[PDB]
């Protein structure tokens, strides 16, 4: 006799992510070759810490070119005593559209750890400036003066022989995990204003331009891990 | 324990059963009097 | 005997404590708390989505606003009205006049056993329709996510996105009953039945725990936009704890008189 | 070909209690850890051995204010030989509503053993006063006066330097466990009352107050055991 | 991928006789022990084996009492050549009906073996006669008088200090286990009528009553086996 | 015994299956005559 049995309430159903396999309809077959073309992927996270360019609002001279969108930095000449970029840290603002931590967040659910940014200068060799960059955790308002970006969590920064700054926001947090996008702006999914200010003037000979320019990039750190994915965002294709 | 009757085996491994910790590297009474 | 209570902590006395006899044997053991939730419990009822659904808004909401509610069941034990978590617990018990009814919830008999001030469990997820001869489809995303809502063409048919993504789906039988186990997937560490606190820093409802939860479950007919049926109809929704913790103990809700 | 199989009557349906687990639907996840905060739960037993105090009906002054229901005793100075407090044995009795062994057992069905209650005194140092506490296992009446509270069981108590007296009632049975409520008020759900009396007046000097005050605890004893859960009473949210 | 399986004919029935057991719906509970009360019983047989009296009509006077139906034989002083008492053997006779192996066979369907009758004196000691008993297979008409009765199988008996005589009647068979009742009263469930003669006449002293009285006992023997159960007669209800 | 074809084995564990008891710490005849 049959060795009895009896099924469950789960009866015919599939799951979109049960794990198992099913019954092949034709098998034995055999495959071309692969080894001879190089450059796997075993994780993303070794394709998630590659540079990649931020995109910013232009300032206000609207050129009607398609798109005046800019991924960099125009310092002014003039003395006022506000930052020259400030940006929150929520990884679906319009900050952060088409960085690489953001793109491939946009899709999952949660991550856990550091966000390096770093900073690429350009400008001739005989200028010269000195550039703080602050941060600071969620407080009532935005820091916006120097006393308020000076007295959180900041580095100077030279310009010399080489071109660039390598800078890591902390990780500070309530909670071990931090949500992606936030669908009320609360205290675990925002991580207060980062900005940076000039401390001393840009210098600079004569008949050489005004104006330098600084590029930004941001770059998942060491302990950046995502977990636990979600539906996409169909909205490039319209 | 809880109440099962699994007590020949399960068919998937614990890791996909349910979730299991990080790594941060006959009974007890309730708080006592010193 | 002859210690006095005032010192806060006392033990147990058997019979010999003061008088003549023994102490008697140790009957069962159905009082350990991974063992005593274990239990299947249906929460609510839930209206089928058929359409592009679309979901509730923020805290205010003036009128002329088109949402379809009660069609979606944040699934905790907490108090929810509207399927978004609230801090108390309605009923409607004169119900006559203009305005809708707002889709309320709370997990009756959790309560009334509950002495403890943190839980920790997974869960699962056991459907079940009401109406005869139906056949569905149950989705879900995760807590601190949200859903997807829109509709691309197929062959003139406009059908909605819910039918895939990443995400898992489950399609039953003729008149089935889908049912799966479920995680923990949390920012917080451990669930809370009380909470000071707020959801931002400032200018908050003080008291709601906005993302220490599990998710929600919705449920739909696997049929395109343009043939949909002019009745309604309805289906439950049931959880069972499973490998439960439990922490600091606390006090029992308050019996009436009355 | 595949192994015969014979689906027996048990098809398709799930049972509450039905001890088995189910295929999850998205696996492999982590978890924040744990170790950090203290004060786990085994068994509710733990939880069910503290004090907790009790509830009366208020003697005939009804205070019109919320709930004119009283956690102690009004020792009155007048001589009658009626007793000062008597209740029953029965866990759903208005006096048991808000005890711990009362409200966890009102969700369970049966349990086993014995259950503490203990008594606080609450006066001036300067008064003192002898009072004897009795229990009588269920005859046909209600033993009144002395002589009946007398022969059954009892020990008798002294005011001093301390303010309690551990008392424990104990477990005389017919049958090993016993009910929690009485739907049929039997002798298997019932186990006669308790009371106490004043066995010599309150003695206490000049210029102080009269009518001292003593608090009643209930908690359950060593051998106090559960079993078996039942529906629950939803009439809290009403 | 699942085991690959095939239901057979028998879905989803549930047999009565089925020797498999189903998934509790509440389990790991105790009980109350067991032990203290004495007297189990592993087997009905060794129920069966207890004397029972049985139970006979009425000699032709009819005491309109209720259940005119007698446990004893009234012997006549008159000499007539007519046994005393002569019943068949099939157990669903109006004289087996409520003994005990009657009473527990008359729900099952076949036995096997002996089957024990003993009978009691009941008289004045003064008084003594000679009885014999008598059985025979089953013959063309009933034997009757006393040359018959005399070829067959018997054993005569006297009256003296004890009080009985065990007797048991064989077990002759065409095949090895019987029926319970005749549907069609055939060789296979009849096995000849059993009697009792008196050998000499029943003597006695002067001013002593006449008419002494003789109780019959009806138990299993040793080899009396059971099998194979059916439903029972629901009459005693109505 | 009773009537069973589980000589293989039972799926659950005999705590679940039926209950037992507590710790209070060739057949016989039914009465002699002493």
């Amino acid at each position: 006799g049959p060795i009895p049995t009896a099924p469950r309430e789960n009866s015919l159903m599939f799951l979109s992510t049960l794990p198992d396999d099913t019954v092949p309809a034709y098998g034995n077959v055999r495959t071309p070759p692969v080894n001879y073309l190089p450059g796997e992927i075993t994780d993303l996270l070794q394709l998630a810490r590659i540079p990649t360019l931020m995109a910013f609002e232009r300032v206000p001279e609207p050129v009607p070119a398609s798109d005046t969108y800019v991924p960099y930095v125009a310092v002014p000449t003039q003395f006022d005593d506000r930052p020259l970029i400030s940006f929150p840290i929520t990884l679906s603002d319009p900050v952060y559209q088409n960085t690489l931590v953001g793109a491939i967040s946009s899709n999952f659910a949660n991550y856990r750890g550091c966000i390096q940014i770093t900073l690429t200068f350009c400008g001739p060799m005989m200028a010269r400036g000195k550039f703080l960059l602050s941060y600071s955790p969620p407080n009532g308002t935005q820091p916006q003066t120097l006393s308020e970006a000076m007295q959180c969590t900041y580095s100077i920064w030279d310009i010399g022989l080489n071109s660039s700054w390598t800078f890591v926001v902390p990780y500070i947090s309530p909670s071990d995990y931090r949500e992606t996008r936030a669908i009320t702006n609360s205290v675990y999914s925002a991580d207060g204003w980062f900005s940076l200010h000039k401390l001393t003037k840009i210098t600079l000979p004569p008949d050489c331009p005004q104006s330098p320019c600084i590029l930004f990039f941001a770059s998942a750190g060491e302990d950046y891990t995502l977990r636990l994915p979600v539906d996409c965002n169909p909205s490039y294709v319209f | 324990r809880g109440n099962n009757g699994n007590m020949t085996f399960n068919y998937y491994a614990n890791t996909y059963q349910n979730s299991v910790d990080f790594s941060t590297s006959i009974l007890n009474p309730l708080g006592y009097l010193k | 005997s002859t210690d006095n209570a005032e010192t806060g902590v006392i033990e147990a006395g058997n019979t010999d404590t003061d008088f003549s006899g023994e102490l008697a044997a140790p009957g069962s053991n159905h009082t350990n708390v991974k063992f005593l939730f274990d239990r299947s419990r249906l929460l609510n009822v839930i209206k089928v989505l058929e359409k592009d659904a679309v979901f509730p808004r923020p805290f205010p909401t003036q009128e002329g606003a088109q949402q379809d509610d009660g069609y979606f069941c944040l699934l905790t034990p907490r108090p929810t009205v509207a399927s978004r978590p609230a801090t108390r617990f309605g009923l409607y018990a004169n119900p006559s006049g203009s305005g809708v009814l707002a889709n309320t919830s709370l997990d009756f008999n959790f309560y009334s056993l509950a002495c403890f001030t943190y839980f920790r469990s997974d869960l699962e997820v056991t459907v079940v329709s009401l109406e005869p001869d139906l056949e569905f489809a149950v989705g879900w995303f995760p807590s601190g996510s949200e859903y997807q809502a829109s509709s691309f063409v197929y062959d003139q048919l406009h059908v909605p996105f819910h039918f895939t993504g990443r995400t898992p789906r489950a399609f039953a039988s003729k008149g089935g009953k889908v049912s799966f186990v479920l995680p923990w997937n949390s920012v917080s560490s451990v669930l809370p039945v009380r909470w000071g606190g707020a959801s931002k820093l400032s200018s908050a409802t003080r008291g709601l725990p906005a993302h220490a939860d599990w998710g929600t479950i919705y449920a739909f007919v696997p049929r395109p936009n343009e043939k949909k049926s002019t009745a309604v109809k309805h289906v439950a929704v049931y959880i069972r704890y499973k490998n439960a913790r439990a922490w600091c103990p606390s006090m029992l809700p308050f019996r009436s008189y009355k």
